[PDB]
């Protein structure tokens, strides 16, 4: 019956919205973060390309940030929800080392191993907090365990290999206090470029003034604090959790997605075009590692809408992924030339009236700064033109906004449209 | 172990005026471009010619390269798929366990109170190939044992009273992402990989990883036109222990002439350098060529092609930085 | 004997008569803060911001199994022999609980072989649990001890791993740390971070960042000798103020509706405040300076002895906050003019080097009427130029 319940969620096909709605409830934004945790971890298919080569099915996320940004909470959701879950740091205070060494025992004088933090989570997820700080030799073997998967010893005769297959899900603090557009992604994290290489999924939590949001998580907060004293962004249902812990199950025992199907043509194609702006632009090239990447989104896509076969529109969505993550790892004239250039790619299986609340969010960003700039102070209410807004519409071929006003995502941000004066009215 | 018939082939297969080609395409068959570096790393693997004056002072015959260029570019697997083409090869790869040994150690077994003494990954791989990996990240005793190997040859150990002096006789190939300065000199050959944008090069790259992919069921797949790295290895090992060459008198001449008119030229462009020890790598990359097809006498278009390669290589790397 | 009726059981009639009048003094924060620190002349805030500490916040558990911090720091920032470690003193000698040190801290493992036991000797954060810790000399302490303190500040434990004996200990605590700038003058020109050198975690953990000012005032200065001269030559005893904060600590208010209404409110003009850039602030805001202000809010509560929480509490408790942040014309209209320049971009292909500056110009006047502000403009784009001129920067 578990089983036929299973099944009967395959059949929707608007599944995907469900889990990322599930993906950390009490978090609220940050639906990049909670897209790229779900695609972690429903996984991806390992391959074997021989004894020469093999090919991971694991997706790491990398989350740089800023201070009081929700950083700790995913990571904490993630170990309450996936089986086989160990929480570490590299700070310090009796941490876990990441990787095992072989250290003789003091007082036998005996050689000894000592499992590190990687072989105890083998077949698991491997969650670490504050990973700018590291030990060097964690620091120089973190590297080849994350390529290989496996750690191998050779002292006095003691050749033992340890398998260390987990995926990494880590976080940490930019320098200098501050994540700054202006620099590259390399240059904000304090870690060597082959460590961040070795990461798929790229986020940055960046912190700006969003007053609705500001409003909505004081509420969550309080309304928290209210539960404990002694909103559903995607608008669609949200599956329940130990429904979903059997699909993920489920996705993970009896589902192997193949790659018969594929478009080698285009994502060729959408290779030579980006590593064409990269390469012009003088910025971060793109190279085969990302098209891995990519391929395993693919067929973590392909688990997660419990398909046997890659459908082309999760080819699509992991290419979406794969450039929203490099584009925004850029520095910010090059971020801002590569969205221009790439637009019918990042616009995949996206809301027009998302993008009129983007557009939306401009205007009032516009409206607020000039108001610092000559009043000193805000208004409590904020009235722009609509005419604006219809032409930068028309400028991504765009109309119809009345639906767009009809719709509960204009209401709920605080949103009114005076026909009558053709104004677009925000209230605090 | 190597029955008449193996012998036979052998003598077959070098007897084709397509050899050189042959065992450039056979090198890493997976990796797609880079001819130039697979032809060096052809010529490093049949390796030049060991010489003896009577003065009891003995030439060396190694050739040693290095890789250097972007992340990306499968240094890695180039390497490890050299080490499994030599008779005799190791793996090390920089910082990780300590780069394996890379120096002869004695250390004491606390229980037994004795006193064991391992050669280092270089000693082991005495006459052959030791292959490393992260070569900016050696450790400093690693580093001077590398330093002490390359010009000497001879790994000494004077730890606990007891002194020796080993024997390692290697040739190097290492790859670096970027720039110790002495050890780079001390380099035959010097790659820098750059990457290009050709447009149908990326195209046929990403169809390539692709197919790659797809066919990972079908990895039985064989290939066309290459050599088995058992018969690789066997044949490696019959040049390298039956046949040494030796130059000609047309071929020194050649060089002579060509080394006199770069060095003036060099001169001339420094009023507006190639030193003897690049003189005597061309030599060793022509004596090499000459192994490899199986002669007693290296042409004139050995020494051509040494040039080329030089030229390709070193010349390249001075002129870009 | 949790329950504060059980304690009052416990207590004597006068003492539950003197608890009372003590709930029900309408001047019981002044008194309070007069008697606290009697010796100490001015810095009222930094007195009111210690009496907050010791009474201290409404700890709670989340269902998740995570626990919300119900304790409160401060730090004291001044200039050579302004008194800052008096502060200090008095609140060991009114705290019996409290542990003063001066920069081991946290547990000392010292194995007994002779019974092969592993008895650990408590550190000063061990033996100031369930309390407050003062640490002077903050700025002192080695690379070790700031892991230590940060770790205590975050995981509100004490890990100990000697001899292969890894160990976990709990240690919950209110820190009242105290240290000097660097160089010894404050500098009013550069933020906290500069001024101050401590770790950017450390830094940011702490709450209601107090700051002293010498000011060479001569009044102060008559103040303070006639005081020294006069040491030569309270409303309530400490024994009733401990017993009316053990009483208030026996409480636990909880949040209202109109409250937390008022809560967001304010934490929205907080977070304007410092997004405004008219003055650059100190620190930057986050969710803690809410987090910071319930727990203000939480303890105002506790001392004015009422079990919920009502507007008023959050009104001080938000002054005393503003007062706590400290903020560190030609940028004001050049950021309006860049927005002109932009929008003008995005909108009008045309764009001149010169041409568009005089025409900036009218357009900055288009309020206001004066020529030496058009040639202050002209100034004004000349010495962008000498920086840049709208480079593809952000902002
Ligand atoms: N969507 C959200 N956005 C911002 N803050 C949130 C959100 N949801 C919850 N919070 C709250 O924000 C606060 C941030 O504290 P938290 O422990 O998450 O910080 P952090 O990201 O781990 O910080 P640091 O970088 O210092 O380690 C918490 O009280 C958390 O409950
Ligand atoms: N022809 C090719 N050219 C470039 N990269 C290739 C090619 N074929 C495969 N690759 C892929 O490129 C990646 C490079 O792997 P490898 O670690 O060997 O190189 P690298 O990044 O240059 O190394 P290093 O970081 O150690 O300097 C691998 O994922 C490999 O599968
Ligand atoms: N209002 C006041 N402000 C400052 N000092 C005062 C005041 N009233 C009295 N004093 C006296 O002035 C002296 C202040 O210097 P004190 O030695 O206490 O400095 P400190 O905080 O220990 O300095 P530091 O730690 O920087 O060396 C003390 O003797 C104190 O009793």
């Amino acid at each position: 019956e578990d089983v036929k319940a299973i099944v009967a969620l395959s059949k929707d096909e608007r599944i995907g919205e469900r889990i990322f709605a599930s993906i950390a409830p009490s978090i609220y934004g940050h639906e990049d973060i909670k897209r790229g945790l779900a695609l972690a971890l429903f996984g991806g298919e390992a391959k074997n390309p021989g004894g020469k080569h093999k090919v991971r099915g694991d997706i790491n996320v990398l989350l740089c940030g800023d201070p009081g940004t929700a950083k700790s909470q995913f990571l904490k959701y993630v170990e309450k929800v996936a089986s086989r879950a160990v929480f570490t740091t590299g700070q310090g205070a009796s941490a876990v080392g990441l990787t095992a060494y072989v250290q003789r025992h003091p007082v036998t004088k005996e050689w000894t191993l000592e499992a590190g933090a990687l072989v105890l989570a083998d077949r698991g997820v491997c969650l670490i907090d504050e990973f700018d700080k590291m030990n060097d030799q964690d620091r120089t073997s973190i590297h080849e365990a994350m390529e290989q998967q496996s750690i191998s010893i050779s002292k006095a005769g003691i050749v033992t290999s340890l398998q260390a297959r987990c995926t990494v899900i880590a976080a940490s603090n930019p320098i200098g206090g501050r994540y700054d557009p202006s620099l590259t992604f390399s240059e904000n994290v304090d870690l060597t470029e082959p460590i961040v290489s070795r990461f798929d999924i790229l986020c940055v939590v960046r912190d700006t003034v969003d007053p609705v949001q500001d409003e909505m998580l004081a509420r969550f907060v309080v309304s928290s604090h209210i539960k404990h004293h002694p909103p559903n962004t995607f608008g669609v249902e949200a599956l329940p959790q130990e429904v979903l812990k059997k699909y993920i199950m489920y996705a993970k025992e009896k589902i192997r997605p193949k790659l018969n199907q594929m478009d080698q043509d285009k994502v060729a194609k959408m290779y030579s075009d980006l590593r064409k702006e990269s390469m012009a632009t003088g910025s971060i090239p793109i190279t085969v590692r990302h098209i891995e990447s990519m391929i395993r989104m693919a067929e973590a896509h392909a688990r997660m809408h419990l398909r046997d076969y890659v459908v082309e529109d999760d080819v699509n969505m992991a290419i979406r992924v794969m450039l929203e993550s490099f584009i925004d790892t850029q520095k910010f004239s090059v971020m801002r030339s590569m969205r221009k250039t790439f637009a019918r790619y990042l616009a995949f299986r996206r809301d027009n009236n998302e993008l009129l609340l983007f557009v939306l969010k401009q205007l009032i960003a516009e409206q607020v700064t000039y108001q610092r700039n000559r009043y000193g102070a805000q208004q409590d209410t904020i009235e722009v033109p609509e005419k604006d807004l219809v032409d930068k519409a028309r400028q991504i071929n765009i109309h119809n906004l009345s639906a767009f006003y009809d719709s509960d995502l204009f209401k709920m941000n605080k949103f009114t449209h005076d026909v009558k004066k053709k104004l677009i009215i925000q209230q605090f | 172990a190597i029955t008449p018939q193996e012998e036979e082939e052998f003598r077959r297969l070098a007897a084709k005026p397509d050899i050189y080609e042959t065992v450039a395409k056979s090198i890493a068959p997976s990796i797609y471009g880079s001819s130039d570096i697979k032809k060096a790393i052809a010529c490093l693997l049949f390796g030049g010619s060991r010489k003896r004056l009577p003065d009891g002072l003995t030439r060396r015959g190694d050739v040693n390269l290095l890789m250097l260029g972007d992340p990306g570019t499968a240094k890695s697997q180039l390497l490890k798929f050299v080490e499994r083409c030599s008779p005799i090869g190791v793996y090390t790869s920089g910082k990780g366990s300590s780069a394996a040994g890379l120096t002869a150690s004695v250390m004491r077994d606390p229980v037994s109170r004795n006193f064991i003494m391992e050669g280092g990954a270089m000693v082991l791989a005495d006459g052959g190939v030791v292959c490393i990996d992260e070569f900016d990240k050696m450790r400093e005793d690693d580093r001077v044992a590398i330093h002490e190997a390359m010009e000497q040859q001879t790994i000494s150990i004077a730890k606990a009273g007891i002194t020796t002096t080993l024997n390692s006789r290697c040739s190097v190939l290492a790859a670096a992402n970027s720039v110790m300065p002495t050890i780079l000199s001390r380099f035959d050959m010097i790659f820098i990989v750059k990457d290009e944008h050709n447009e149908q090069r990326d195209m046929t790259l990403a169809k390539h990883v692709m197919n790659v992919h797809l066919s990972a069921r079908t990895q039985s797949s064989s290939v066309e036109g290459e050599v088995d790295l058992n018969t690789l290895k066997k044949y490696i090992a019959y040049c390298r222990a039956k046949c040494g060459p030796r130059l000609s008198a047309e071929a020194a001449e050649k060089l002579k002439n060509r080394y006199i008119l770069m060095r003036s030229g060099a001169r001339e462009h420094e009023r507006e350098p190639i030193t003897v020890r690049q003189l005597e790598a061309i030599v060793r990359i022509s004596e090499s060529l000459g192994k490899m097809k199986l002669q007693p006498f290296a042409t004139e278009t050995d020494v051509e092609e040494a040039l080329r390669l030089f030229q390709v290589s070193t010349l390249d790397a001075a002129m870009s930085g | 004997d949790q329950t504060a009726e059980s304690i009052k059981n416990q207590m004597t009639v006068q003492e539950w008569e003197k608890v009372f009048e003590m709930s029900q003094d309408k001047n019981l924060y002044h008194n309070l803060c007069t008697s606290l620190f009697p010796t100490i002349h001015g810095n009222d805030e930094i007195k009111r911001g210690v009496l907050l500490m010791l009474f201290g916040g409404v700890p709670k558990t989340t269902m998740e199994g995570t626990s919300l911090r119900g304790d409160i720091n401060v730090c004291i920032v001044g200039d050579p022999s302004t008194s800052k470690s008096q502060f200090l003193k008095h609140v060991e000698e009114f705290s019996p609980r409290a542990v003063y040190t001066s920069g081991g801290l946290t547990a000392a493992v010292v194995k007994d072989e002779e019974s092969h036991e592993f008895v650990i000797e408590a550190g000063a954060l061990m033996l100031a649990d369930n309390g407050v810790c003062c640490i002077d000399e903050f700025d002192k302490m080695d690379l070790k001890d700031q892991v230590a303190i940060h770790e205590a500040m975050e995981q509100q434990t004490i890990s100990i791993t000697k001899a292969g004996v890894k160990a976990t200990l709990n240690a919950r605590t209110s820190i009242l740390a105290a240290a000097n700038p660097v160089g010894g003058r404050y500098e009013r020109s550069k933020s906290l971070k500069h001024n101050v050198n401590l770790s950017a975690p450390i830094m940011s953990r702490f709450d209601l960042f107090f700051i002293l000012v010498d000011e060479c005032n001569e009044v102060t200065d008559y103040a303070i000798a006639r005081r020294i001269v006069d040491l030569h030559a309270r409303v309530y005893s400490i024994e009733d103020i401990q017993r009316y904060l053990l009483f208030a600590r026996q409480f636990q208010p909880k949040i209202t509706k109109e409250a937390e209404e008022f809560i967001v409110e304010q934490y929205r003009r907080l977070r304007q405040r410092d997004g405004s850039g008219v003055a650059k602030s100190s620190w930057r805001i986050t969710v803690r300076q809410l987090e910071s202000l319930i727990r203000l809010s939480e303890s105002m509560a506790r001392m004015h002895c009422s079990d919920e929480v009502q507007p008023k509490h959050v009104k001080e408790a938000f002054r005393l906050l503003s007062k706590s942040i400290i903020r560190v014309k030609q940028i004001s209209n050049l950021l309006v003019l860049y927005m002109q320049k932009m929008e003008e971009t995005e909108e009008e292909c045309h764009l001149t080097t010169t041409d568009l500056v005089n025409w900036y110009l009218k357009e900055m006047e288009a309020e206001i009427e004066t020529e030496t502000e058009l040639i202050l403009k002209k100034r004004l784009i000349e010495k962008v130029i000498h920086r840049l001129i709208y480079y593809d920067h952000i902002l």
